[PDB]
């Protein structure tokens, strides 16, 4: 009944999506409008192949881009774009520099308290949730897939009435909001907004996955994370999950390889070599010093904050950079509780500990994991040695 | 819009509860216990007479383990390498070398 | 174990199970005391009727070469 | 493991009226307790009484036993 | 020396012929867990780690696929293990298991070994569906087709008709045939979904016959 | 200090050096991993090794001994053929097999992907152990109260009391515990069913009832504990009537 | 149609079943001989490990 | 009129149902079908007459699958130790000769219990101990453990 | 009840550590009790399990009888 349809057309202001179109290099503007007025037509005059050869003699003579934007806005389709348009655009603008964006995690649970993989066809997803939120809310809801990543995503849009305004009849936009979903895990993501509007998506997502049995979505951390590239490799269905930090070899799995390879050349006869340890604390008394074990020293500190002789990802980037991190220690001594929090701040918290490591600042030797950086992303309290996460 | 939005998470927030899935378990736990209660009185007063109910025929064998019991038995003793037979030969010769 | 003081039979017969891989007589669904009855599936599957009788003739021919062979009363004596 | 205050206070009256709660149901599990091994060992005394003069009987048919030995020697 | 070369070449060679069974226990331990016994000078190591790994032989390849490793630690207090870190995806649910087994309190090197062998049924239970839908591929059997992760949702056309499959282990459970034909009424669309369920080994076959 | 470390260095200072997470590479700690920690009583070994280096291909006759049962262990050898190189085996044969489990594993080992045969061949022998134990343990549980038979290959008892409420009413019980090898229909593991037949008086009962309160008592007890208190139920009612 | 799919392969394993029933089958009466030379066996048996 | 309803009112009967009675479900899977239809509940008088005895049918219809695939797995796993011992057998003979082989099953073993017999009679009857008579008794009865 | 919000916070938690003592103590005496009838019991079993040996072993005379009638 209220589900919108391709060819509406919204209203918003002109010059803001000018400047998002701007940001987008000209070759994909000539593809995004062929496809748009292949579908759509427009209000020039002339076939798609007139409109073919306009747009190529305008390339090859070196226009500049804001030629061809102007012409999208004012000539092609001067009164407005349709809401698939608009979608797309923000698509391309996510697609360019994921990293300006920011996401959230979250966990299906069902009743039991078990983790709920989540399994999604796509289409009985989109047409359910389409029609529950049509029922209170007028909504737009456009589906894709990242080119590089096993993850579908979702753009949701509402739209409303009218300050005020005569018989044009137009629907106001609003802030987009955006979900993500993993091929097979129980782990959600979505953007970072606590408005009533993302509150009822966020609902509906919930109602509608279920239609065998109920469903309930769990908040498992409190502070956002950017690059969905990122948040994929922490907590996506993936082997670096669980084996972070100083544990990365393992989600790597190349070290090993298959037990009928060759003889000769499995690496247990040719072996490796590494450093011996000293534990009698000489670190606070204090070149005189000589090239190799220094430089064993720095792939000790380099193995303890990455896990790699190599450095799997400069030598201080981490595989995912931690802006912010909150621990709490709680320790007894004398039958005392003694509460130590520390907060940090940068862009990577970890790759700054390395590098004041390597500037001896700080003592490799009693550096614990948690400081290192497993259980990467979470903060949380540390309790009898064994990391929990913040609730 | 708010209030909608507000009984949708309660609609959602009770049926994933513990407790809803525990008694639901204990019910069937109950059921379960009473039900081999029944058939344990039902049982030893038949083994002990003055039973007033059966539970004692075979009028109809639908199921049934007898037949891998039995095949499983045969196969055993039909084996060609473990049969009574390669047994037996393998237990002539040893007491023919020994005689002999 | 269930109430008196809140276990070790049913997790015993899982470790049981897990270590054993064991098989266990299951029961039959049943809803409202519509319960199984013999001559309704056995019409229903007219198969089973013929898999008795010749599993049984089966038996009987089987039971008569072991007892010709009496390889019971041979192995009584390494019992 | 609580951080902020107002989360403090609502955990903690939380956990206060759950321990209230176990308690009542900690208590009344004990009567059941009783009556189930009370009743049991009822059951295995009237075993161990009935078995005893069971075998009651069982002497009296060696007294049968004697009997029938007497009849033949 | 020349000995210690000539004889880690057969010991290895047994190592090979091990893990030819696929579950193979391996070992494992945590730098930062190691401490002084601040009278003889010697090091030890505060908590025991047990490293598993995971290979299932790949017949499609006569080769073996990428292992996948899962790792345990002991707590402090309990003398009890706990699961640490490890490479098992999110869809197998390793801690569920882990507190499963023996009630939750693994202690025993027999029941690690249980916990292990739930989760390399369960990975092999993944492989075997992969391996018999790869070689239905390569037999032009199917067109082109689609997995997901653990290949327990696939997508394939046949020759023109195309089927949605949502299979357990070893047996599909729902099937889906989204096509329209002249052919394919209801009645042969009903009966053929119906006959497409069932255990998984005889859908080649069944397939096979079904080709038109 | 630097040192340079393979698979046969000490495991100290492996340890001592030990700051990355990698796995150990201690061979025989690897090796023991396998054989004693995960594949106890698998008693193994490479009878040849020889290499034709000609063609780059490894030759292996491996013999294998399970022994969970030491007083008649069985055993069996495998030649095999891989490329020694891109990680890829030619060919693989079963040279030898103990007769005392010929038949009863050929078609375990009529299945190619070996890691199938090998292990469901360990779980097979752990498992018969533990039937055997199951069925040692209910015998001593029963031996002086009731004489009792173990029959049918070891893979079935009898047990028999007589009930004094009739004059010399006979009361008789017997329990089945089959193993079955796999290769058709869900896994490919050795597995184990247990089932209980009874009669009073030569009389049997209904296999139906029977078979779910054997159900339900093994599920509440195990089938350790939940069979000797069957055997308590069905052979000492007289007794427990209250 | 599900139980029908269930019957005809009950009929199939049935003929198979009927097919190894009509293998071993083959007539016999003298068991008794067998009998005497087992007891003959079961003398010399005894007299080894009669415990 | 929010209350009158001359029906079962939606939501209160599982997927399946409330797909199929609606529209096509896209997709089938009998073991949903079955746990949905045992839920159905108890209720003109004809629709409820008809809908009681379909229900019955159908429950005992699926009893009647679940008791089939019961006695269908333990037929498979026979005809798995029949074909194991024929297979043996007849690569043991190298021919057929199978029913002669269950025939000739007692000749040969009262064949070979004599010929036996004319030896053993004293090798381990006269030595008349096991230790004694080690190498046929104490082989027969290690051999008996396999 | 009381006035100072400290003087509740420190009530608190002092009502925490006594219920804490309190949902302790009870198991001990519990557990003391049901030991001692568990031994009880199994001590009457221990005669009754002979009870029982003896009359099954009486079915030996019981075929003293009958096997004169052989």
């Amino acid at each position: 009944e209220l589900r919108l349809e391709d060819n509406y057309v919204p209203t918003s202001d002109t010059l803001v999506v000018f400047k998002q179109l701007m940001k987008l290099p000209v070759t994909v503007l000539y593809d995004l409008t062929l496809s748009w007025f292949a579908k759509f037509g427009g209000s020039f005059d002339g076939d798609i192949y007139l409109l073919t050869e306009t747009l190529d003699l305008l390339i090859e003579k070196g226009v500049r881009r804001n030629v061809i934007v102007n012409r999208i806005l004012y000539v092609y389709w001067p009164d407005g774009l349709n809401v698939f348009q608009l979608a797309e655009i923000d698509c391309h603008l996510m697609i360019s520099k994921p990293e300006k964006f920011k996401w959230l995690p979250s966990k299906a649970l069902r009743g039991d308290g078990k983790p709920y993989v989540v399994k999604l066809q796509p289409a009985k997803f989109i047409e359910n949730l389409q029609t529950d939120l049509a029922k209170i809310y007028h909504c737009h809801v456009y589906m894709f897939k990242h080119p590089s990543l096993p993850v579908l995503i979702t753009r949701i849009q509402l739209f409303d009435s009218n300050l005020d305004k005569f018989q044009g009849k137009p629907l106001i936009s609003r802030r987009p909001y955006y979900v993500a979903f993993p091929l097979n895990s129980p782990i959600i993501f979505h953007s970072v907004d606590k408005d009533i509007y993302a509150r009822l998506v966020l609902q509906s997502i919930s109602r509608t996955i279920s239609e065998r049995e109920t469903i309930i979505f769990k908040p498992v951390q409190k502070i956002p994370v950017k690059s969905i590239h990122n948040i994929m490799t922490l907590l996506g269905p993936s082997r670096f999950a669980e084996s972070m930090g100083p544990w990365e070899c393992y989600a790597s799995a190349n070290f090993e390889r298959s037990p009928l390879h060759d003889y000769k050349k499995h690496q247990g006869l040719t072996g490796k070599k590494v450093m011996v340890r000293e534990f009698d604390d000489s670190f606070l008394n204090d070149g005189k010093e000589e090239p190799e074990i220094r430089r064993l020293r720095l792939e000790k500190n380099m193995i303890k904050f990455k896990g790699s002789a190599n450095g799997v990802m400069s030598r201080y980037s981490s595989l995912v950079p931690i802006e912010k991190v909150g621990f709490t220690l709680k320790n007894e001594i004398n039958s005392r509780i003694i509460t130590i929090k520390l907060k940090f701040n940068g862009n990577d918290i970890f790759g700054g500990l390395h590098e004041l490591c390597d500037k001896n600042l700080i003592n490799i030797d009693k550096v614990p994991g948690w400081l290192a950086g497993e259980n990467g992303s979470f903060s949380g309290t540390i309790m009898n040695g064994d990391f929990q996460r913040e609730q | 819009n708010q209030q909608i939005i507000s009984v949708r998470n309660e609609i959602q927030e009770l049926k994933a509860g513990k407790d809803w899935h525990d008694l639901q378990n204990e019910q069937a736990k109950l059921n379960d216990k009473v039900k081999l209660n029944k058939r344990l009185n039902d049982l030893t007063s038949t083994l002990l007479g003055k039973y007033e109910g059966s539970q004692d025929s075979e009028d109809d064998s639908i199921r049934d383990d007898s037949n891998i019991l039995d095949i499983a038995h045969f196969v055993d003793l039909m084996d060609p390498y473990n049969g009574l037979l390669k047994k037996i030969n393998k237990i002539n010769e040893n007491l023919s070398n020994e005689l002999q | 174990y269930t109430y008196g003081l809140e276990p070790d039979g049913p997790v015993t017969f899982r470790n049981d199970s897990h270590e054993l891989n064991l098989m266990l007589n299951d029961p039959i669904k049943s809803t409202a005391d519509v319960r199984l009855d013999k001559e309704e599936v056995l019409s229903l599957l007219p198969s089973l009727k013929e898999y008795t009788k010749k599993s049984k003739e089966l038996k009987e021919t089987m039971g008569q070469m072991i007892s010709d062979s009496h390889e019971e009363e041979i192995k009584e004596v390494f019992v | 493991r609580e951080s902020s205050k107002a989360a403090i206070l609502a955990c903690a009256a939380e956990y206060i009226q759950k321990l209230k709660e176990t308690d009542e149901a900690n208590i009344e599990k004990w009567t059941l307790q009783k009556l189930l091994s009370e009743q049991n060992a009822s059951q295995l005394a009237s075993a161990n009484e009935k078995l005893q003069e069971e075998l009651g009987n069982a002497y009296k048919e060696i007294e049968y036993m004697k009997r029938v030995l007497r009849k033949e020697g | 020396s020349t000995s210690d070369r000539s004889e880690l070449e057969d010991y290895i060679v047994l190592e090979n012929v091990y893990r030819m069974f696929g579950i193979t226990f391996f070992p494992l331990v945590d730098p930062i867990d190691l401490k002084i016994k601040d009278a003889s000078g010697e090091i030890f190591v505060d908590r025991e780690m047990l490293g598993i790994r995971l290979e299932v032989f790949s017949e499609r390849t006569s080769q073996f696929e990428k292992p996948h490793y899962v790792l345990l630690k002991k707590r402090i207090k309990s003398n009890s293990w706990f699961l640490f870190k490890h490479t098992i995806p999110s869809f197998i649910d390793v801690q569920g298991i882990f507190d499963d087994t023996n009630g939750g309190l693994v202690i025993s090197h027999d029941d690690a070994y249980l916990f292990a062998k739930r989760v390399f049924l369960q990975l092999v239970e993944v492989q075997k569906r992969r391996q018999i839908f790869k070689d239905l591929e390569a037999k032009k059997i199917i067109h082109d087709l689609d997995l997901d992760l653990e290949s327990s949702m696939v997508s394939f056309f046949v020759k023109d008709i195309k089927v949605e499959l949502f299979v357990k282990q070893n047996e599909i459970v729902s099937c889906s045939i989204l096509d329209d034909i002249h052919d394919f009424s209801q009645n042969n669309k009903s009966k053929w979904e119906i006959a497409l369920l069932g255990s998984l080994d005889d859908l080649e076959l069944k397939l096979n016959h079904s080709f038109a | 200090r630097v040192e340079r470390i393979n698979g046969l260095t000490n495991l100290q200072k492996e340890l001592v050096t030990k700051y990355d997470t990698l796995p150990l590479l201690n061979m025989n700690l690897r090796l023991s991993y396998l054989r004693d920690h995960t594949y106890p009583h698998l008693q193994v070994s490479v009878q040849s090794r020889d290499r034709v280096h000609n063609d780059g291909i490894e030759v292996l006759v491996v013999n294998y001994k399970f022994c969970r049962n030491t007083m008649n262990p069985f055993e069996i050898q495998f030649k095999m053929f891989y490329k020694f190189e891109d990680s890829t085996l030619l060919k693989w044969e079963i040279l030898r097999i103990s007769t005392n489990v010929r038949l009863k594993a050929k078609q375990l080992l009529a299945t190619r992907n070996f890691q199938k045969c090998l292990l469901s061949l360990y779980e097979f022998d752990k498992i018969k152990s533990k039937k055997t134990g199951i069925f040692q343990n209910l015998i001593n549980l029963l031996k002086r109260k009731t004489r009792c038979y173990l029959m049918n290959n070891s893979d079935s008892l009898i047990v028999e009391r007589v009930i004094r409420e009739g004059r010399l009413t006979t009361i008789k019980l017997q329990i089945n515990f089959i193993i079955t090898m796999p290769g058709e229909r869900n896994c490919f593991l050795p597995m184990s069913k247990i089932s209980i037949a009874l009669w009073k008086g030569g009389e049997r009962f209904n296999q139906i009832d029977l078979d779910e309160i054997c159900y339900g008592l093994i599920k509440e007890y195990g089938v350790k504990t939940g069979l000797k208190e069957i055997c308590n139920v069905c052979l000492f009612p007289d007794m427990y009537a209250r | 149609q599900r139980l029908q799919i269930l019957d005809d392969a009950i009929q199939e394993k049935t003929s198979e079943l009927a097919e190894f029933e009509n293998m071993v089958r083959s007539p016999s009466a003298g068991d008794n001989a067998i009998p005497g030379l087992l007891q003959i066996i079961q003398s010399y048996i005894n007299l080894l490990e009669e415990n | 009129i929010m209350e009158l309803v001359g029906d079962i009112p939606k939501y209160s009967l599982g997927s399946e149902l409330r797909n199929r009675v609606e529209g096509e479900p896209q997709s089938t899977s009998i073991e949903r079908l079955i746990e949905d239809v045992l839920k159905l509940p108890q209720m003109d008088l004809k629709v409820l007459s008809e809908y009681s005895n379909l229900r019955k049918d159908l429950i005992l219809k699926c009893q009647a699958l679940q008791i089939g695939e019961s006695k269908l797995s333990d037929i498979l796993s026979q005809t798995n130790s029949i074909n194991s011992l024929t297979t043996s057998i007849k690569e043991a003979s190298e021919d057929d000769d199978i029913s002669e082989y269950f025939a000739t099953y007692n000749g040969k073993l009262v064949v070979a219990l004599e010929e036996m017999k004319l030896l053993l009679e004293e090798a381990v009857k006269t030595f008349g101990n096991s230790p004694e008579k080690r190498e046929k008794i104490k082989k027969i009865l290690s051999e008996l453990k396999k």
